[PDB]
Formats: structure tokens, C-alpha cells, sequence
């Protein structure tokens, strides 16, 4: 219960600067370094058609829920180890819940 | 703690040569906002950018806070 | 180089070869020693020596 | 290097060892570079899809995106970790490694 | 040659390191190596340094 709505619009800014560059949202977007993230939530880590994930994000299995996104997003390859994603990770829990507060309007 | 070189370069935007450069780039900004608006702007192949007034500004924000940054980092 | 200190060591004639190299080699050494003491102390604090003591936590 | 150019749309990140001494600006450059990444182009500049702007960089357009944001790492002996501290840090390893 | 091409000039920032009598400072060297391996290692290799 960690994960606390904040502002989609700060989310945005967070998503353009620290995730475009690797992913996109829109629904049948491309995929680029990284698999499109449209449908993420709700569904199972290394699954979106047409992209190659590593063994390790595949084997992680992970039910993709606001809570685990916000413990991924803080050290990716401390919570996946073994993963393609490079990311700096965001250890301020108020950028965490922006984030994700976009990242869940971004798919509905 | 904030970045220095972020807050070094707010400080001189501030000055009065950082604010007519400012004040150049942004004009041609809205003169290159205006042009796209038009009919076949596409289709120009001479289309005006800012590259120039924001290398100005840059350079003057440069000359300023690059002798002073160091001696605000570890 | 004064004429009179000159002449207490060497007399009217000049440096021969045996002291030159032998003189070479007692430079040598103190010109290093020298040299490396005084820029180890201009650079005080940037050195892995400086830093490795440092870290004492 | 197919690898390498597949991770990161066709594009070859360099080896560091040597990106000191080969570049032009040496350590002003590479930090400049790091640090000098706008949140938006100039105005009429149009970045080709999957291109960062950059100004020190000729063209102004480089694959590579700003990657240094504040407090992005721990230091083990307590200096903030601002972009430019860890530019400046970074940039002085790199020149070690090149030198 | 225009100015977008040539790329914006790089400012002199003073560097510890800069001047005939200067050494690196090793602090500085370490803390970097730090973010070479969190950062920049990822995508970039330093392959001749062992
Ligand atoms: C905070 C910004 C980011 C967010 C929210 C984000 C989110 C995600 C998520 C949730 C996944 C899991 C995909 C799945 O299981 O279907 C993923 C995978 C991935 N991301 Fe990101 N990402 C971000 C930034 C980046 C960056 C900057 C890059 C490129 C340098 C990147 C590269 C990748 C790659 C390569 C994968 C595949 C992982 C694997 O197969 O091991 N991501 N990302
Ligand atoms: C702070 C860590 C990093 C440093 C010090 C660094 C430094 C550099 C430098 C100096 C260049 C050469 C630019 C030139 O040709 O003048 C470069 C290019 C590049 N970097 Fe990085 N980089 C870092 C992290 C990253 C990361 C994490 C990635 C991958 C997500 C990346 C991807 C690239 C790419 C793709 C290029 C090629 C740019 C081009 O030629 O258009 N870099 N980097
Ligand atoms: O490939 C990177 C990708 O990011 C975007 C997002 O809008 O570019 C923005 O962020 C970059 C990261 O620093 C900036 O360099 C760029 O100027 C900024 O527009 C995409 O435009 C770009 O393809």
C-alpha cells in the first residue's frame, strides 16, 4: 500500500526525461531499446509480442502491480538482476509515484 | 542540494546581458513558432531556426560560470 | 662561484672527470629526493596517499 | 558490436579509455557534454527520431541522452552527488584512464 | 562552417589537474570510477585499462 497517487503531470516530465528514450506508451507503439509499456499492469514481465527479453526479466514472472513497479523502478537490476534495462533508478518516493501515476493513466 | 552549474547559470540568465540574450532567443522562438503555423511550411527548405541566439546565450552563460563551478564542487 | 671558494677544493685546475661522474651521482639522488618531496607536498590531499588515509571510517 | 549497435538503435557507444585524447576540448568537452544536455532543442530545430540535442556536440544531434540527474549514486564519502559532481568526477577518471 | 555544425565551444573550467606542477586529485578519480560502473558502464566499455 506504499504506492500514493500524485501528479500525472509531473509524471510526464519524469517519463520524457528519464524513460522515452528507451520506451514507449501508446497502444501498438514500437518497441525500442526497451518493449512498449502499453498494458504493462495487470500483466506478467517479459511478455509483449515481438520483443526479446533477457531470461532473467522472462524467469522473474513478475504480476506487474503499482506496488513491485515502485520497488523495480528505485534499482531495476537490484530487484531483476540480469537485465537489459539501463536505468538510473529513482530513489525519492514522491518521483516513484508520479511516475507510476502516469504510467497508469498512460494505459487505461 | 541543488546542481551548482544549474544554479550558476539561473544567477547570470539574471544579469542584464543574460536577460537581452534570453530576450533574442526568445524572440526569434515566436517568430519560428508564427512561421510554422503557415501554410506549407513543410515546404520551405529555408526555414529559420534558433540555434544561433541560443549559442549566444550559452556562451555568455559559459564565459560566466565556468572559471567560478569548481570551486563550488568537491 | 667564488674564486676563493673554487680554489680551496679544486686549485687552479678544473673538475676532473672521476669527480664529475662521482659528483653526477650524488646528485643523482639528492635532486630526486629534492624534486619529489617538493611536488608531493604541492599536490598535498590529491594523492592516493593522502586519500587512502582519508578513508579511516 | 552488433550487439552493442542494438542496444541503442544503431548506434556504437565508444570504448572511454582514450575518449580524453580524442576529442578536441579534452576533459571540457566530455564534461560540458555530460552537462549540457537542454530538456528542449532550439527553436526549428527538428531531432531526428531517437536523437538527443546537445549543442557541444557537432550537429547538435547525438544519440546519446543525458544519463547524469541528482543523486543518482551513493558516494562513499559523502559528497552530494549533483550532476556537475559527478560529471566533473567522471571526467577526471577518464582522463586518468586515458593518461 | 555554421555554428550547429561546428558545435557550441567548450568553456575552460579549472581543473585540479590543469598547470605543469598539478597532479590528478585521486579522490576525484575514485568517486569516478563509482559512476563510470553505475552509469556509464552499461553501454560503454573501457577495454584498455586493465
Ligand atoms: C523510469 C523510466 C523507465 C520505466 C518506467 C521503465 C519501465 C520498464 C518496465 C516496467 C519494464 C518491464 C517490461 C516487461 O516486463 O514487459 C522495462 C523493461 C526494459 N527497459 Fe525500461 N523503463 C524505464 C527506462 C528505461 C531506460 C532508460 C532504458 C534504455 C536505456 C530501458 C530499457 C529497458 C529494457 C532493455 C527492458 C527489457 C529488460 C530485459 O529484457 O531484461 N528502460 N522497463
Ligand atoms: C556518465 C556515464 C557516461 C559517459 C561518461 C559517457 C560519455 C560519452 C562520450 C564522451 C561519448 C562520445 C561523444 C562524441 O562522439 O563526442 C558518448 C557517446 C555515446 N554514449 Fe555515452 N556516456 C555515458 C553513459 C552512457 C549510457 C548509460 C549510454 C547507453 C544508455 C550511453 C550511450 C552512448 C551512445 C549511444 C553514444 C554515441 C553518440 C553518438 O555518436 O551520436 N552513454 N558517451
Ligand atoms: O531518444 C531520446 C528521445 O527523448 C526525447 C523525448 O522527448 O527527447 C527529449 O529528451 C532528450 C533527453 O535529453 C533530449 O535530448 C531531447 O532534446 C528532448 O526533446 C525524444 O525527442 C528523443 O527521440
Amino acid at each position: 500500500t506504499e504506492f500514493k497517487a500524485g501528479s500525472a503531470k509531473k509524471g510526464a516530465t519524469l517519463f520524457k526525461t528519464r524513460c522515452l528514450q528507451c520506451h514507449t506508451v501508446e497502444k501498438g507503439g514500437p518497441h525500442k531499446v526497451g518493449p512498449n509499456l502499453h498494458g504493462i499492469f495487470g500483466r506478467h514481465s517479459g511478455q509483449a509480442e515481438g520483443y526479446s527479453y533477457t531470461d532473467a526479466n522472462i524467469k522473474k514472472n513478475v504480476l506487474w502491480d503499482e506496488n513491485n513497479m515502485s520497488e523495480y523502478l528505485t534499482n531495476p537490476k537490484k530487484y531483476i538482476p540480469g537485465t537489459k534495462m539501463a536505468f538510473g533508478g529513482l530513489k525519492k518516493e514522491k518521483d516513484r509515484n508520479d511516475l507510476i501515476t502516469y504510467l497508469k493513466k498512460a494505459c487505461e | 542540494v541543488t546542481d551548482q552549474l544549474e544554479d550558476l547559470r539561473e544567477h547570470f540568465k539574471n544579469t542584464e546581458e543574460g536577460k537581452a540574450l534570453v530576450h533574442h532567443y526568445e524572440e526569434c522562438a515566436e517568430r519560428v513558432k508564427i512561421q510554422q503555423q503557415q501554410p506549407g511550411y513543410a515546404d520551405l527548405e529555408h526555414k529559420e531556426d534558433c540555434v544561433e541566439e541560443f549559442f549566444h546565450l550559452q556562451h555568455y552563460l559559459d564565459t560566466a560560470t565556468a572559471p567560478r563551478l569548481f570551486d563550488k564542487l568537491k | 662561484s667564488f674564486s676563493s671558494l673554487y680554489k680551496t677544493f679544486f686549485k687552479r685546475n678544473a673538475v676532473f672527470v672521476g669527480t664529475i661522474f662521482a659528483g653526477a651521482f650524488v646528485f643523482q639522488t639528492v635532486f630526486d629526493t629534492a624534486i619529489t618531496s617538493w611536488y608531493e607536498n604541492h599536490n598535498k590531499g590529491k594523492l592516493w596517499k593522502d586519500v587512502k588515509a582519508r578513508i579511516a571510517a | 558490436e552488433q550487439a552493442a549497435r542494438a542496444a541503442n538503435q544503431g548506434a556504437l557507444p565508444p570504448d572511454l579509455s582514450l575518449i580524453v585524447k580524442a576529442r578536441h576540448g579534452g576533459c571540457d568537452y566530455i564534461f560540458s557534454l555530460l552537462t549540457g544536455y537542454p530538456d528542449e532543442p532550439p527553436a526549428g530545430v527538428a531531432l531526428p527520431p531517437g536523437s538527443n540535442y546537445n549543442p557541444y556536440f557537432p550537429g547538435g544531434s547525438i544519440a546519446m541522452a543525458r544519463v547524469l540527474f541528482d543523486d543518482m549514486v551513493e558516494y562513499e564519502d559523502g559528497t552530494p552527488a549533483t550532476t556537475s559532481q559527478m560529471a566533473k568526477d567522471v571526467t577526471t577518471f577518464l582522463n586518468w584512464c586515458a593518461e | 562552417m555554421t555554428a550547429a555544425e561546428h558545435g557550441l565551444h567548450a568553456p575552460a573550467y579549472a581543473w585540479s589537474h590543469n598547470g605543469p606542477f598539478e597532479t590528478f586529485d585521486h579522490a576525484s578519480i575514485r568517486r569516478g570510477y563509482q559512476v563510470y560502473r553505475e552509469v556509464c558502464a552499461a553501454c560503454h566499455s573501457l577495454d584498455r585499462v586493465a
